């Protein structure tokens, strides 16, 4: 069938509400986390990352998945806020020591089989 | 109790037990339990639905024959054939009868639980060991977060398509004076070995086929 | 059974030698190159062939539950011997 | 060796000043016991 | 009580599984071919998935054989085709279907090894 | 069956309640307490010199893996691969080829000493007791690498332990 | 919360249990709230095992609770038999119950010493340890390893004790009470040791239950109740020994329970040393316990065996069970699901520890500082189990 | 020996990592070791430790304390006897007897 | 077991107990090092007649569960089990 | 059709054209009769008596992989009266087999091992001696240890029907009969490597493969072959990176189960 | 003849267990009335209930009751008398006797898969 019983919000509209408020909140913590942890990048990189992180779940369009996402989102906001994390947690959407995995194919066929 | 040193002398005695004590909990509540059955080597499932979690379990705890008090343990089998794929277990220890007694539901990745804190107070930290390592979510928790996996981890670990190596690997880099969490590779690959064999073994358990 | 290659290095009894050009051989260098000398391919061609008097013979490599379990060797090919699977012992028929 | 003493000490080595052309009058360690003697010292045997 | 979803299930958001492991990997869907040195039907029962082989190198140090592909060991077992697909659906893997191959039934004969005037007629046993 | 190990109703007697004013205002326990160690201070120590003394061990001990041979030289190993199967850890690596002379022997032999639990099931498996735990439990290194055997280093250990791996099994295979 | 603490155990104290996060919330001195962080010793047990043999797979539970090592193994044999519907001889029924009990002894004397060494009581750690180590040579003797042995395993044991060992173990059993009078001496009646005890961490019969308590954080609120006497499982329907059981379930109590329960295990182990029956000490079917070396070498079938029961392992037929036994901490307790090959397909452990952890921040409310550290040990937590 | 039971961080020569190394418990042990005033030794016990042990595979298992700090001593076992540690620790005070400290500096 | 007279009366006059009978010092009570070797029993199943695998196999004993009540396809009220038994208190020592 | 018959299997009815024999109607419910000469693709030849079944209500176990069934039979296939049979058939082929498991390259994929295991007894009475027997040498492939043969007559049925050369054959009389070619020849065959496939216990074993593997350790990769334009279907078995040997793959419509030399 | 204490910590002595387990025992009767007699949890509940109610009223020591009881400590029976109630209570919302509410897919309980 169709009907399947909900997590928290019933439609789309209720969840955005929810991820609204979640952006929110991550936003007006982001400057107290760079002064926090003592990290060295710019108040801006670290919103950019947040837009970023919202936005690799833009065509996400199930409810309940939405739930989720937030609830997850809230639980790794709870982390940080409260100093759960660590110094080398926070820094470690960035990647500062992978190498820039070239995406073009001609740079690809030259350094492995990777498909 | 049979002179066959090499096995397992039955108990027929409490085989009728839980039969009996079963067929009397299907009549109870038969707006949930689905399937009740009791293994050869006695011991008692009785499988509900999801939403009859509370009931069912507040029942086992109060009722004058039941008087099931203790948790004993409570987590979950990811199978993955299963449309809902997740299957809760609940195992229940009466002090005062001497016997136990296993209650099993089922979900999947989305639709959530009831949360059964309020009938046992055992069942928080278990509760977050499902949700931490298979990803289920309980409605109503009084406190719901990953406990054993690591912060900032992403995945459920204990679900059946989750590598055992897992997807990445700490280490220390002198460049930026920390730990850092880079892809796995390791240095020798595990080796999967193929140990089954390819004869029947148990003609019991035979399935019908197609 | 010992030899050394041009590069200066032991051979294993496995035959494997780093060759001249390669890098990894540096792993040796302020160190040694760890090789056992008992070549055992040469303690086995030692060993005198035994003499028995029947077609069928059978070789637990000495000491009974200490050895390998027990063989039996069909001798009837005189054109060659018996080679015992596990210990690698021979035995011929005497003789005929 | 002395029977008289707790199983554990009734049994003791007193390493060479010199092995393998190298001065151990200070410098002595486990490893320094051939094997034969090793049995014997640990207790896993009584026949010396 | 309940709502009413009516889109195509997934959950690839939900699982922590690196973009690199989803739109590149292709999982396969087949039932496993009976091991030809063996005579018993035992394991080509029920479905797996798998995913296709990557890089393997030798170790420098040991010549053991290295990888980096997580998913490398990865088996799933289904009880049925339909149920092994929706696993891939869902989670957003690219797969591919192998239909089961069950031998053709034969007509053995004893009697057919002694023919008046056909080929069966053996000529040792 | 059961008892109660705290359950008693001390006498309110005059004489018993001023024996517990005794002990109160007078240290009386806390004295008891300082006899015994009192005592300790008296009695020979427990402790062996080591390494001039060692801690007895039995025959069934594990230790360094080693490889044996039979009598007469050759190899025991013939390349099974039942002790790679069961080691727990997987950390036993062999590859094997016909050798030069049609036998079947191992060409690598690789035990990583790091991923080793010593649990023992090695030896168990071999059918021929070419892999054995040998006795030796000092061979701490000082760099990783060291750890990572292979053939050569565990055969120099059969011929550098076999005066003593010999020994032990004599006096133990009967209860295998 | 006048202030809260992240009271962390990284210069971990000699304690020999893991570490230990803790966040807090004093108001002062006393804990309004007390919240454990555990994932620090989650190494993935509960999924390494999916990928082993059942034989493979035994010497995970050596460490889990690994002060008591042969107990644990105990645990998952007595599943293994269970799914394989066969039973063990009784000569290794015996060992096991034999074992199980000096186990006990083992694990016992870790909690008292360690729990007396985080209160500055250090003097018995050294006096007891010195038990340990000769309790030990016993462990080393049957099984060749210190601490981890691997000994029991599904069908019985792996060899026979060595001749002249239980003479040893006599020898050892005869002078052990004096010990443990040597240990009263020192906290049963000293009027400090009772201070930083009586009244503490008290849990009420009702509470205990609900929170899934078991083992003496249950005795100890007077509740009647040993597995043992109640669910036997090897042979302890043969042997004489009183469950103590406390009164007004405290710290103290607790600290009774234990001691009066080292004194009840050398009565079992005395009882042991005499009703030891001849014979074998595996099943004799060689589909599921190895068989003999000389008949390995020597018969045709049994090499099969041994082959197959090395590689491929013993399958077991499809089915679940939990079976818990009296583990020293706790009911120890695994609930094992095996679809029918030689892997199994998923294995739950109830570790005893997790259920007292869970409790740690109800008997820690309205308590002072210094009470967190005794209502840790009087649990008697050990990290290998918690969180595996 | 001379080695006391329990001696506080800040006071410490030589690190005994005892045990396994899981993810979570790595970034502490840096910062724990980053505290050690120098002169400061590493050993590793055990097999868990030297190399990941029996959790080798295992996802949230670092793979050996030398992915996070230098080590001087591999003691091997699972575990090793007391006796082996011992010996383990004896290695090192050798170890610290054949250093050139003052030579190397005078020929700078 | 060298302490002089005196001093053995002491610790014993300190611990109050006879320490110089149980002695946590192992001097002579130890087992031989070096014990004869041993044989082993066997089996019941060491047989040579009517000892066929099929009746003592327990594996292919087991079945499947029992499906009490499936949902698919003036009696009294039972308890799991009868009452437990109260435990009787030690007659060898019913208090500490 | 009408011409279907009724059987039953342990009480269960199947239907099952007429001339199906016990062993193809045991099929059809998803039981399989152990089996070591009967092939489906070779003629039967019904002499290792290892496929005895219990019909009820008849005195004598009847050799599935031969007798036909008959309207209404109710073949007891876990009966103890079948059980023994497999037991006491099972003894006598471990009677004068060698120990060479461990050394033995179809240790790991052995029918004689496996069957052995789930069926078989577990302890042994065989207290003399073993037979003995020498090795031929039929080519540069197919390495032949014939001591551990259990004369199952697979390689001499296919050699003669599928391969069409009948170089094999049986030479002797009793536990001295033997399998081989009785002179020194090669059984060179574009085809021949096949019959390491069908020997069902280690005895005719690849050469160049030896020792080199277990099959316990290998993934298998199911792939094509492309040296002809047959297209055979095939399982290349890799370890750790690298190709150690090829079987065929069941494909009904191309290859059956065989793979010419070449390919293999 | 009052106990000095249960044993179990945090359970009080009780006073008049037979008035106390009387009203309780009448106030469990009470609320069975609100379900249907068709529903198997009243009969069962009911029979039991009635059961211990007798036995109350026969046996006039505190001690000898508990023998036939076998709730082990008199408080203890009250405390368990209490939980019934409060089941049977709850039991009138939730509706227990109503049919399956619904079926699990095909193979949801199969094993092994
Ligand atoms: C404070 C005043 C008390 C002085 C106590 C010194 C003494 O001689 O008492 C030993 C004497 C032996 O006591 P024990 O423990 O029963 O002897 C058993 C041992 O096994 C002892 O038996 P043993 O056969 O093993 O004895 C062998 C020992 C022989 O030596 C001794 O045992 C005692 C030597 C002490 C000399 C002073 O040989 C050694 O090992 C020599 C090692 C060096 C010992 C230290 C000497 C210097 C200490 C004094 C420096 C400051 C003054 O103690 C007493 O009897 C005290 C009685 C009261 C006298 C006051
Ligand atoms: C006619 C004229 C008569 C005039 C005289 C009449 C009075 C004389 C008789 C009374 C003498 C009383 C002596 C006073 C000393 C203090 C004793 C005392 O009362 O201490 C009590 C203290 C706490 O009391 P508590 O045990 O907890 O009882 C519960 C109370 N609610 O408990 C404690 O004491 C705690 C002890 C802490 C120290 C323990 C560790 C050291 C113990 C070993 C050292 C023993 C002493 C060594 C002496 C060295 C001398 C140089
Ligand atoms: C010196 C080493 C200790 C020797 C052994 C001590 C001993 O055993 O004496 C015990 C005795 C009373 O012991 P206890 O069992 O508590 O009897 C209580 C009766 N109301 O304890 C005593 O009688 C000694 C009490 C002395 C208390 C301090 C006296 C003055 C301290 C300064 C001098
Ligand atoms: S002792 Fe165990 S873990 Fe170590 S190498 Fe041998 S089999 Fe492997
Ligand atoms: S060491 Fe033993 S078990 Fe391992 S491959 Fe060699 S012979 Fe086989
Ligand atoms: S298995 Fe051995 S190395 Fe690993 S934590 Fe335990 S004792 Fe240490
Ligand atoms: S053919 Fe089978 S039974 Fe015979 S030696 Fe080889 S593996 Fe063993
Ligand atoms: S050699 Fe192999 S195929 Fe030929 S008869 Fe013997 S077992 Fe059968
Ligand atoms: S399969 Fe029937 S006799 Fe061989
Ligand atoms: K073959
Ligand atoms: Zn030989």
């Amino acid at each position: 069938s169709t009907s399947v019983k909900p997590i928290f919000s019933r439609d789309m509209n209720e969840a955005k509400r929810r991820v609204r408020e979640l952006y929110r909140a991550w936003y007006r913590e982001v400057p107290n986390t760079v002064h926090l942890f003592q990290l060295d990048i710019s108040v801006k990189q670290g919103r950019d990352k947040v837009r970023e992180m919202f936005k690799k779940n833009a065509h996400i369009t199930d409810p309940r998945v939405v739930d989720l996402l937030v609830i997850k989102g809230k639980m790794e906001l709870e982390e940080t806020i409260k100093v759960w994390k660590q110094r080398t947690h926070v820094m470690r959407f960035f990647h500062e020591t992978e190498a820039p995995r070239p995406k073009d194919f001609l740079s690809k066929f030259y350094v492995g089989h990777d498909p | 109790a049979d002179t066959r040193p090499t096995v397992r002398p039955r108990n027929d005695v409490a085989h009728k037990q839980l039969s009996a004590f079963g067929e009397y909990v299907a009549e109870i509540l038969p707006k949930y339990v689905q399937q009740v059955q009791v293994s050869c080597f006695n011991e008692l499932e009785i499988c509900i639905h999801p939403d009859g979690v509370i009931p069912v379990l507040t029942f086992l705890r109060d009722h004058s024959n039941a008087q099931f008090k203790s948790l004993a343990d409570l987590t979950a089998v990811d199978i993955p054939t299963r449309q809902n794929r997740f299957e809760i277990v609940y195992n229940l220890l009466s002090l005062r009868f001497n016997s136990r007694i296993r209650v099993k539901t089922y979900t999947d990745e989305l639709t959530p639980i009831e949360s059964s804190v309020p009938v046992y107070k055992a069942a928080n930290w278990y509760e977050r060991e499902i949700w931490d390592m298979f990803g289920v979510f309980f409605a109503n928790h009084p406190d719901l977060r990953r406990i054993l996996t690591d912060y900032g981890f992403e995945g459920h670990p204990f679900r059946k398509d989750f590598p055992l190596s897992g997807y990445v690997e700490l280490r220390y880099d002198d460049e930026v004076k920390r730990v850092v969490a880079e892809p796995v590779e390791l240095a020798q690959e595990f080796r999967k070995f193929d140990l089954n064999s390819p004869w029947e073994a148990f003609p019991a358990y035979r399935q019908p086929p197609e | 059974g010992v030899r050394t290659s041009p590069t200066g290095e032991k051979v294993t009894h496995t035959g494997q030698v780093y060759d001249d050009g390669d890098y990894r051989k540096v792993r040796f260098v302020g160190r040694q190159k760890e090789v056992n000398e008992n070549f055992a391919i040469d303690l086995i061609a030692e060993q005198p062939v035994s003499q028995v008097g029947s077609r069928v013979i059978s070789c637990d490599g000495g000491g009974g539950a200490l050895g390998h379990p027990r063989v039996y060797i069909n001798l009837d090919k005189e054109t060659k011997t018996g080679t015992c699977g596990y210990c690698g012992l021979q035995f011929r028929q005497q003789h005929h | 060796e002395d029977n008289k003493q707790f199983f554990g000490r009734h049994r003791w080595v007193i390493y060479t000043t010199e092995m393998n052309g190298k001065n151990t009058f200070w410098d002595v360690d486990g490893s320094m016991v051939p094997p034969e003697w090793h049995r014997w010292l640990h207790c896993m045997t009584d026949d010396p | 009580q309940l709502i009413t979803v009516d889109e195509k299930l997934d959950i690839t958001t939900i699982t922590g599984v690196p973009e690199e492991h989803i739109k590149t990997r292709k999982a396969r869907i087949f039932v496993p071919a009976r091991n030809n040195m063996q005579s018993g039907v035992n394991n080509t029962k029920k479905w797996k998935m798998e995913f296709d082989t990557r890089e393997r190198w030798e170790n420098p140090l040991m010549g053991w054989a290295s990888t980096a592909d997580p998913l490398s060991n990865l088996v799933l077992t289904f009880s049925t085709k339909e149920d092994a697909v929706a696993f891939a659906e869902k989670n957003g893997w690219s797969y591919d279907v192998e239909e089961r191959k069950v031998p053709k039934p034969k007509s053995k004969s004893y009697g057919a090894n002694f023919s008046w005037n056909k080929r069966t007629r053996v000529s040792t046993k | 069956t059961y008892k109660y190990v705290n359950l008693r109703e001390p006498s309110m007697d005059m004489k018993s309640v001023t024996d517990r004013a005794a002990q109160t205002l007078l240290w009386t326990e806390l004295i008891r307490g300082l006899g015994m160690t009192l005592s300790y201070l008296f009695r020979e120590p427990a402790t062996i010199n080591y390494p001039f003394e060692k801690g007895p061990l039995s025959p069934r001990f594990r230790g360094e893996h080693a490889l044996r041979r039979y009598p007469s030289g050759e190899e025991r190993c013939i390349a099974c691969k039942l002790c790679e199967a069961v080691c727990p850890a997987q950390a036993i690596t062999i590859e094997a080829e016909p050798r030069a002379d049609g036998s079947r022997r191992t060409t690598r032999y690789d035990i990583d000493m790091t991923k080793c639990i010593y649990c023992g099931f090695c030896q168990e498996a071999c059918p021929v007791d070419a892999i054995v735990e040998g006795p030796n439990f000092e061979f701490s290194t000082e760099t990783h690498e060291e750890l990572l055997y292979n053939k050569e280093k565990l055969l120099n250990n059969g011929d550098k332990w076999e005066a003593e791996i010999a020994a032990n099994i004599q006096a133990d295979y009967l209860y295998r | 919360l006048v202030s809260n603490l992240t009271l962390n155990f990284g210069p971990q104290h000699p304690a020999a249990h893991g570490v230990l996060r803790l966040v807090m919330e004093l108001s002062g001195e006393m804990v309004r709230k007390c919240d454990p962080h555990i994932g620090l010793l989650h190494r993935g047990t509960e999924k390494l095992i999916e990928y082993k043999t059942y034989l493979q797979a035994l010497p995970y539970f050596d460490r889990l609770d690994y002060v008591s090592m042969m107990c644990n193994e105990q645990a998952y044999s007595l599943a293994v038999e269970k799914l394989l519907n066969i039973r063990p001889p009784p000569r290794a029924q015996w060992i096991r119950v034999l074992f199980g009990e000096i186990t006990r002894l083992l694990n016992h004397i870790m909690a008292v010493t360690t729990h007396a060494l985080d209160i500055g009581a250090m003097t018995p750690f050294f006096w007891m340890f010195e038990e340990r180590e000769k309790m030990f040579e016993f462990y080393e003797r049957v099984s060749g390893a210190r601490m981890h042995a691997a000994y029991v395993r599904p069908g019985g044991v792996h060899q026979d004790l060595p001749l002249g060992l239980m003479d040893d173990i006599y020898e050892f059993s005869k002078n052990f009470s004096l010990r443990i009078d040597e240990l009263e001496e020192m906290l049963t009646n000293n009027r400090i040791w009772r201070n930083r005890t009586v009244d503490i961490g008290i849990v009420t019969a009702e509470d205990a239950l609900n929170y899934g308590f078991s083992g003496v954080m249950l005795r100890g609120s007077g509740i009647q109740w040993d597995l043992r006497k109640t669910q036997p499982y090897d042979v302890y329907d043969q042997v004489e020994f009183d469950v103590p059981i406390g009164s007004r379930g405290d710290c103290y109590d607790r600290y009774l329970c234990r001691v009066e329960e080292m004194r009840q295990s050398i009565r079992i182990i005395s009882q042991c040393l005499n009703k030891m029956p001849p014979g074998e000490i595996k099943v004799d079917d060689a589909k599921v316990s190895p068989p003999k070396r000389a008949e390995m070498k020597t018969s045709m079938e049994s090499l099969i065996h041994h082959f197959k029961l090395y590689t491929e392992g013993y399958q077991v037929p499809p089915g679940a069970t939990y079976t818990a036994i009296e583990a020293p901490k706790g009911e120890f307790g695994v609930y094992l699901v095996s679809d029918g090959s030689s892997r199994p397909y998923r294995c739950k452990i109830k570790a005893p520890g997790f259920a007292h952890l869970a409790g740690l921040d109800k008997m820690s409310k309205g308590h002072m500082l210094a009470d967190v550290v005794a209502i840790i040990g009087t649990q008697d937590i050990v990290f290998g189990e918690v969180d595996r | 020996f001379g080695v006391v039971f329990r001696a506080s961080p800040r006071q410490s020569d030589v690190m005994i990592v005892a045990g396994t190394l899981t993810n979570k418990m790595a970034p502490a042990l840096r910062k724990v070791y980053d505290q050690m005033p120098e002169p400061r030794y590493v050993v590793s016990m055990g097999s868990c430790a030297n190399g990941g042990g029996y959790y080798h595979y295992s996802y949230s298992v670092v793979r050996g304390c030398d992915r996070i700090v230098p080590v001087d001593i591999y003691v091997p076992g699972c575990p090793p006897t007391a006796e082996a540690l011992l010996y383990g620790i004896l290695q090192l005070q050798k170890k610290i007897k054949r250093e050139k400290r003052l030579r190397i500096w005078y020929r700078r | 077991a060298s302490a002089t007279r005196f001093i053995q009366w002491l610790r014993n006059w300190a611990s109050g107990r006879d320490l110089q009978a149980k002695l946590q010092l192992r001097y002579q009570e130890i087992s031989k090092r070096t014990q004869p070797p041993p044989k082993l029993p066997v089996g019941p199943s060491h047989k040579l007649s009517n000892n066929y695998y099929c009746t003592r196999d327990g594996r292919r004993e087991a079945m499947p569960p029992s499906i009490v009540m499936s949902s698919q396809k003036e009696k009294k009220a039972v308890s799991p089990a009868p009452p437990i038994k109260r435990w009787e208190l030690s007659q060898d020592e019913p208090y500490l | 059709a009408s011409n279907l018959i009724e059987v039953f299997v342990d009480g269960q009815s199947v239907m099952v054209e007429p001339g199906t024999t016990v062993l193809q109607a045991c099929e059809k419910v998803g039981m399989q009769i152990p089996r070591f000469c009967y092939h489906e693709r070779l003629s039967v030849a019904g002499n290792c008596r290892m496929c005895l079944v219990e019909i009820e209500k008849a005195p004598k176990v009847v050799a599935a992989c031969a007798m036909p069934v008959m309207k209404g039979w109710n073949i007891l296939t876990n009966s103890e009266k079948t059980k023994k049979a497999r037991e006491g058939v099972m003894e006598f082929l471990l009677a004068n087999h060698p120990l060479d498991c461990p050394i033995c390259d179809q240790g790991g994929e052995c029918d004689l091992q496996d069957q052995s295991m789930m069926f078989g007894s577990d302890r042994s009475r065989f207290l003399e001696g073993k037979r003995a027997v020498e090795d031929k040498n039929i080519g540069p492939l197919v390495k032949t240890i014939m001591t551990r043969c259990i004369q199952c007559t697979r390689c001499i049925r296919f050699a003669s029907e599928i391969a069409g050369v009948d170089d094999l054959g049986t030479t002797g009389r009793g536990n001295d009969m033997q399998v081989g070619t009785y002179i020194e020849k090669m059984f060179m065959s574009e085809l021949s490597g096949n019959i390491i496939d069908i020997c069902p216990v280690g005895a005719l074993t690849s050469k160049p493969y030896a020792f080199t593997a277990r099959p316990w350790e290998t993934r298998k990769t199911e792939s094509i072959d492309v040296m002809d334009a047959v297209g055979s279907n095939i399982v290349v078995s890799t370890r750790t990176g690298e190709v150690m040997r090829i079987l065929p793959r069941m494909h009904e419509d191309i290859n059956e189960e065989w793979i010419s030399d070449k390919t293999r | 003849l009052l106990k000095k204490t249960t044993g179990l910590v945090g359970l009080a002595v009780c006073e008049t267990p037979h008035e106390r387990l009387k009203i309780l025992y009448t106030k469990i009767l009470d609320v069975l009335g609100h379900i249907p007699k068709n529903a198997a949890y009243r009969k069962y509940t009911e029979q039991i209930t009635n059961e211990k109610l007798s036995m109350v009223k026969a046996e006039p020591d505190v001690k000898k009751l508990e023998e036939r009881l076998q709730g082990g400590q008199i408080e203890e029976v009250i405390l368990q008398a209490e939980n019934e109630l409060s089941l049977a209570r709850k039991m009138i919302q939730w509706k227990p006797w109503e049919p399956l509410v619904e079926e699990p897919p095909a193979s949801q309980w199969k094993w092994p898969i």
